[PDB]
Order: structure tokens, then sequence, then C-alpha cells
């Protein structure tokens, strides 16, 4: 490679060069909860 | 052949090399950017006489829209163009003038407060100009500059004329805050505070950023007003809202005392029309004025869950129903205590009362949890008291249903706000919160606009940039600068409502939080959801609170504790590490690393200059200046889309190239338990509250609908770990 690495300075050129809520509650499950 | 219009009005031939050069300058040193791409994506259409300023604004938008994951350095290309544009608007050239020459011209125009020229000599202004490094404008991101030009830089809200640049804003915030310091140390504090905010060690709120140096002195972000059950109090509350909204403040209203619809007035001379007609009056008060010309006024209204009208108040934000029973443009916080949650867990009922029919129940609801249960159960037995029974499951379902739809129905755990607070509930209970549910301060209702007996709570804010510190011991110096700056601010500013000055001078309440917490976790290789940051959060927020209290304690030795320090639990020798909810020991075992016992004795002896110090605000706007992730929230994406005056803003996460794998994005989290655990750990040390969010992705649940079971379980999990408040509920749009 003779030149420094660089990103494509004209990236636009590549275009041309190819081709609600679940209401269920379980109180028993909630009471097994410790505040 | 064709002509352009220069900034001075003159015209000359079009020369595209001028556009090439300005773009070449802005892209110097940046990676993966293209001058060519910016010019072509500008779609700039030249007409004879085209304004050169319209040309420049067009290419700023073009470069701003190229901000992406593949080319993040456009955040700096667009900013440099925008900084350059703002220089010309304010100065007519790129190089800023001398600091003294600028202040002189601005005081004559009435854009600065004339006290700057009285408290500082020309030799001192020229000495502060050597502190300024104008190259620090080249460290902003594009989102940062758009917030500066849209909200913070002193400007004409009718003309659109910008008058200053970013470094003059910073240096004059430092000058004004320490303007009343002794000349032995004044310029030293001015330089260090300038360095702290211009290198993004400390974040300043919107009213401080946009206000401190202007003739109108109101810089407290949060105003908490309590409303009593009388027309004299409702008028006083309404007048205080109008005054503080017009001067940069966001409001928190406590209207839970107002009796229910149908209650007797004067023994039956009149029929009480209900809360909703008074809530509508509060809403037009908030919306009557702009927030200091910067943005619109907002407010959150608070009422207890057991209020008789709670089923009518919970549905005020949904868009179905008539205008008579809807108050949509205000947010609401439902106040809950342990007894309410217990009725839910046991599947029992909740009795609704009008606060006028239950003597002492309202005051006990906050101050005394045992006295509340005594009065509450007693009044349920009494059949002569007007009441209404609702199944606790149905009431909690109605609240969370409206919380999920609007996202603006908030929760405040009033028992947590009083068992783990810097205030004694017998003397100065906490009965409400603020707009964003991070402020918890005592209030007393007013009977007149100028009532000396009422108390309105003000809170001044700031934030530590967790992404700018390399050692937790750097917080010691930053806490000194932040606390000293905010405490000097309380004496510096004016107070439009006498009841508001009473609380501020009495308690001197501060609210200092954090920003860049998500970026902080990425640098340590931790995540929100898995609990890997629990011990790190404990060690981090211990240092924050310790160095904050130590800074306010040293200031109390120097200038005396706040007048009402005797009303704090700090005065009784009680620290937050004593009153935190003990279930936090089951999710973090990190031991305390700082000498809290030496501070406890020092606080007993010398007190605190401020009654409160720490509060984690969301910092939706202010955190964008340092390109930080806002508050404690995880970013929505590597490139986030945020709102602004001009339109959309793209914000890249800090250090995207090296840490894109380390971040845990908002919707990459399995649930809320991990985040809520971190919030609980933070709350162990935070004086006030935290703007804690809950987030839900419908696609993460069977049949694509979020279960009420999970909504309630996360709500109970928040209470289990001592979370005082719940802010936004974000529901994903996919
Ligand atoms: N004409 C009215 N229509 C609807 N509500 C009213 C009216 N007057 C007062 N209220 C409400 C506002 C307060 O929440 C509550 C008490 O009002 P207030 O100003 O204290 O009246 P008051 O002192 O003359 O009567 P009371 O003896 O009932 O307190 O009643
Ligand atoms: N003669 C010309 N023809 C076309 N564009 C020009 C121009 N002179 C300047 N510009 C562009 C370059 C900048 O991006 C933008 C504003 O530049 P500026 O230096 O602030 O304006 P001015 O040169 O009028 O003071 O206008
Ligand atoms: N749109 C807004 C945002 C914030 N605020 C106030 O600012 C406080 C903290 O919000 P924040 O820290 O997200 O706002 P900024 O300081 O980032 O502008 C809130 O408690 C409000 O009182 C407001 O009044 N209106
Ligand atoms: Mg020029
Ligand atoms: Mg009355």
């Amino acid at each position: 490679l003779p030149f420094q690495t660089r990103s494509n300075p004209i990236p636009w050129i590549n275009t041309w060069l190819v081709s609600q809520i679940d209401s269920e509650v379980d109180t028993d499950d909630l009471s097994n909860f410790q505040l | 052949n064709l002509l352009v219009t220069k900034r001075d009005g003159s015209t000359e031939r079009i020369n595209l090399d001028k556009i090439h050069r300005v773009l070449d300058w802005a892209a110097e040193g940046l990676h993966n950017v293209s001058i060519s791409q910016v010019e072509l994506r500008s779609h700039i259409q030249f007409y004879d006489g085209i304004k050169t300023s319209d040309i420049h604004e067009t290419i700023i938008k073009a470069a701003a829209d190229l901000i992406s994951r593949d080319a993040p350095d456009y955040q700096y290309l667009a900013a440099r163009l925008a900084i350059f544009h703002l220089r010309k608007k304010a100065y007519g050239q790129f190089e800023p003038p001398a600091l003294y020459d600028h202040v002189v011209k601005m005081v004559e125009m009435g854009k600065y407060d004339n006290h700057l020229l009285e408290d500082y000599t020309e030799e001192e202004f020229k000495q502060m100009d050597t502190f300024i490094d104008h190259d620090r404008d080249m460290t902003f991101s594009y989102a940062a500059v758009k917030q500066l030009e849209g909200k913070y830089l002193v400007q004409n809200r009718v003309t659109g004329e910008i008058y200053e640049s970013a470094q003059f804003l910073y240096i004059l915030v430092a000058a004004c805050l320490f303007s009343n310091y002794p000349r032995e140390t004044r310029l030293q504090y001015v330089k260090r505070f300038y360095d702290a905010v211009s290198t993004f060690k400390i974040s300043l709120p919107t009213p401080i950023m946009s206000g401190v140096r202007t003739p109108t002195r109101q810089f407290s972000s949060c105003v908490l007003i309590e409303c009593g059950d009388s027309l004299d109090s409702i008028n006083a509350t309404s007048s205080a809202i109008v005054k503080y909204v017009s001067q940069r403040a966001g409001i928190g209203i406590n209207a839970g005392r107002i009796r229910a619809l149908g209650s007797p007035i004067r023994g039956g001379e009149a029929f009480h029309t209900g809360c909703i007609p008074f809530y509508k009056h509060f809403q037009t008060a908030v919306k009557s004025c702009s927030q200091g010309g910067v943005r619109g006024g907002a407010a959150t209204l608070f009422y207890p869950m057991w209020h008789l009208e709670v089923e009518s108040l919970l549905v005020l934000k949904n868009n179905r129903g008539v205008e008579g029973n809807r108050v949509r443009h205000m947010d609401y916080g439902v106040q809950i205590n342990k007894l309410m949650y217990t009725r839910l867990l046991k599947g029992e009922d909740i009795t609704l009362f009008s606060p006028s029919d239950v003597p002492g129940l309202y005051d006990a609801f906050f101050a005394d949890q045992e006295e509340f249960e005594r009065l509450y159960t007693k009044y349920e037995k009494d059949d002569s008291i007007r009441k209404q029974r609702v199944k606790a499951v149905e009431l909690f379902s109605l609240m969370m249903q409206e919380r999920a739809s609007t996202g603006r129905i908030y929760i405040q755990n009033v028992d947590h706000c009083n068992t783990h607070s810097p205030f004694d509930p017998a003397i100065a209970p906490v009965r409400q919160s603020n707009l964003c549910l991070e402020i918890a301060l005592p209030t007393k209702p007013l009977n007149d606009v100028n009532d000396e007996n009422g108390e309105i709570a003000l809170c001044t804010l700031s934030a530590f940039n967790l992404g700018a510190i390399n050692n937790l011991d750097e917080l010691e110096e930053l806490a000194i600068l932040a606390v000293r700056a905010l405490d000097a601010l309380l004496d510096y500013q004016d107070y439009p409502i006498p009841a508001a000055k009473r609380g501020a001078m009495g308690r001197r309440t501060l609210g200092i939080g954090v920003i860049n917490f998500a970026y902080y976790l990425a640098k340590h290789g931790k995540r929100y959801s898995d609990g890997s940051a629990n011990n790190l959060t404990h060690k981090t927020f211990e240092a924050i609170q310790y160095y904050l209290l130590k800074a306010s304690n040293e200031l109390a030795k120097e200038q005396g504790a706040c007048p009402w320090f005797n009303e704090t639990t700090y005065a009784k020798g009680i620290l937050p590490i004593d009153t935190y909810k003990k279930d936090l020991d089951t999710i973090a075992n990190e031991p305390l690393h700082y000498d809290w016992e030496a501070l406890r004795e020092s606080i007993k002896t010398h007190g605190l200059r401020n009654s409160t110090l720490s509060a984690l605000m969301p910092s939706e706007t202010s955190s964008q200046i340092s390109n930080a992730t806002n508050g404690i929230e995880p970013p929505r994406g590597y490139v986030s889309i945020k709102a602004s005056k001009d339109g959309i803003l793209r914000q890249v996460v800090p250090d995207y190239e090296h840490l894109h794998d380390a971040y845990e994005l908002l919707w990459e989290m399995p649930g809320n338990d991990g985040y809520l655990q971190l919030v609980g750990i933070m709350q162990k040390f935070i004086d006030q509250s935290i703007s804690a969010n809950t987030n839900y992705d419908p696609s993460r649940f069977p049949s694509g609908k979020v279960p009420m079971q999970q909504l309630l379980k996360d709500l109970l999990t928040a209470y289990k770990f001592g979370v005082k408040t719940l802010y936004y509920q974000n529901t994903r749009d996919g």
C-alpha cells in the first residue's frame, strides 16, 4: 500500500457501483411476599 | 454570476471553497467522516441573495443527521460547526472578546445583573479571563451545543439573538455564586468551580445554567406547596404556583386535604363540588405562564390512596371521558403506606374516607404508622362516618392500569419517606414530593399568599459526573465545591413568596445527585439486571453521601448550622446508615469504608449547614451538556434520539468505540428487579428520593400484553427494598 490508510471519502458512491394489559391477579402468589 | 448575503449584510460572489474550508476545519482529526457527504446531504438550494447564515444552519442539520453507530464522530463535526455558528451570532467573529469588555456591554443592556460590576474590579475580571480556556467549547457534543443555544445561553426569546458563549456562561456562574466570598479565597473558589463545571466534573441544573448571572434571581428547580382544606388556602396555593412557574420552577402540589365531593359546607349551607374543579384551577395556574421563558410549566399533584375520590382522581389523565371529569395536563402521585399494601396481600378491602371526616387520620398517615392503623381500623368500625369500600386488588389494579397507559401516575411510599428521612416526623413530617419524585421535604399549608406561618419547600440541585472521576476520593473535593456553591446560592437568590423563603433559609435544603451512572457501570464491567453492581453501588453512594455530609459539616463549623437543624434526625445523632430498610442487607454485603462514627460526633457538635444534601434527579436536559447518560437511567440506545426546540437530537453514549459491549441498553434488561435493587441500595444513603423508573416491553411477555401480576410484584419489590418513590413507567413502542 503506497498511501496512508483512510476511510472512504465519498461513501455515497457505493450506491452506484453495485446492483395491552393482562388483568389477571393471583392473591395467593402475592401473599407469599414479605414486606 | 450569483450572489450570497454575508452576515454583515454585504453581498459577494458565491464561492464553494468557503464551505469546503469550514467543513475541513470541523472534520480535522475525526474518523470516518466525509466532507463530501455533508455537502450533498445538505440539499442546499442556492438562490440569488441567499443568506450565509441560512447556508450554515443547513449544513449543521445535515452533519447532525449523519450521527450514527458507524460514524459517531459526526457528533463532534456538527458541534464544532454549531459552536462556530454561535460565536458569530454573539460576537460577529470566532475569537471571543475579553471577559471584562463583555460583562460591561451586557450589564448596560440589562442582560446581566449589575451586581457583577459592583462586587468585582476590572483587575479581578482580567484575572478571571486567564482562568477561561475557550478551547473547551471544542469538547461539547452536538446535543450539548443545541441545549446551550436553545435553553442555557442568554438570549432574546422574541428576537432569537444569542448574546454569549459557553465559557462566559460557566465563568459567570462561578463568579456570581462566590461573589459574596471573602477576597482572601474568592478567586480561588471561582477558578476551581469554573474548572469543575467546564471540565464536566459537576453538572448544573437548567435554572442555574440559564439563570445565574441574569437580573432575575430564582434558581431552585423544585417548589413544593401544600394546600389546606379552605378557599383561602386554595387561593394562596394557586398564587404561589403562578409566581414560581414564571420564574423557572417546577411544582409539586399536595391537595390531599381537600374534602370529598358531596361533603357538607357550613353544616349543609352548600354542597361541596369536589376536588376536580380545584385541580382544574391548579392546572390553568401551571399552564398560565412559561417556565422563565425556557420551557413550559409542569406540576405533579399528590393525594392519599384512601381519599374518597381516589377512583375519580386516578383516571384524570386518560383521554376518554368528558372534559368535566378529566384533568390531563398534570401528573399525579398516589400516596401509599404499609397498611394499604397489606390489604392487597391479604385480599381484603380498603376503606375510602374524606379527610374532613376522620380526625387525625391524615396527619398520622405520614408521621405515625401505628397511630394511623389505630385510627384507620377504628373509623372502619364507625358506621356514623361517611365511607366507601373498595377491594384493595381492584383499587391497585385501577392505579397501575392508569400508570401503564399514561406513564405519569406516580407512587410515593409515605412511610418510607418518614422512617428513613433527615426529618423528625413529629416536628416536620414529609407529606408530598416534587415534579419528578426525587424531592421529599417538609411543608405547611398557607392561608394567604404572604402567610408567614406556611412553609413552601425549595430545593436547589446539582450532580456529580460519575464518568469524570478516577477515584472515589475525588468526590471529597467536588462535594466541597458543590455544597459551597449551592449554599451560597440560597443567600444570593430572591424569593417571590415569603413562605418559600422561610423553608429555604430555615432548612437550606440541597439536592445533589449523579449523572453518567450507566457509563460508570460500563467502565467497571457491571450491569443493571444481574446484580453485579450491587456492591459497587453501595461503595459508590456511600462515598457520595459521606463526602457530601462532611462538606456541609465543615461549612457548619464556618458559618453555623441551618436555623432549623434541631428539627432534623441528624441533630439527634441519627445517620441514614441507621434508618435504612434492613432488607438491603440481603442484596448487598459491602461494608462501610468511611469513618461514619467520627462524622456522627462531629454532626452532633457542629451540625449541618444543610438539612438535606442528596437526591437523584433525572437530569433529562442538564446531563446532555457533558454528553453523559442521564442520571441513573440506562441509555435507550448507543445513539439516543432526544427532543429539542429545533427538532431531533442524536446523542452517542460516551466512549462508544471501546465500551459498546459493556453497556446494557434500556430494553436489553430482562426486568426491573435488578434496577430496583440498585435504586434501593442508593436510597440507603440518599437524603431525599430518587426518580426511579420502571420499564416494560410487551413483546417480552406471552401474547404480547404486560401482566398486572408483574406490575404489582415490581411495585411490591420496590417497597421491599425501601424505594421511596416511583417515577415514569416507560412502555416500549414495539
Ligand atoms: N361555594 C363552594 N363551592 C364548592 N366548594 C366550596 C365552596 N366553598 C368552600 N368550598 C370548599 C373549599 C374547601 O375545600 C372547603 C372549605 O372551604 P372554606 O374556605 O374553609 O369555607 P368555610 O370556612 O366558610 O366553611 P367550612 O366551615 O366548611 O370550612 O370547602
Ligand atoms: N461567498 C460564499 N458563498 C457561499 N457560501 C459561503 C460564502 N461565504 C461563506 N459561506 C458559508 C461558509 C460557512 O459555512 C457559512 C457561514 O460562514 P461565516 O464565516 O459565518 O459567514 P460570513 O463569511 O458571511 O461571515 O457560509
Ligand atoms: N421539563 C422540566 C424538567 C425539569 N424540571 C424541574 O427540574 C427538576 C429536576 O429535573 P431534571 O434534573 O431532569 O431537569 P434538568 O435540571 O436536567 O433541566 C424537577 O424536579 C423539576 O422541578 C421542570 O420543572 N420541568
Ligand atoms: Mg466568513
Ligand atoms: Mg373553613
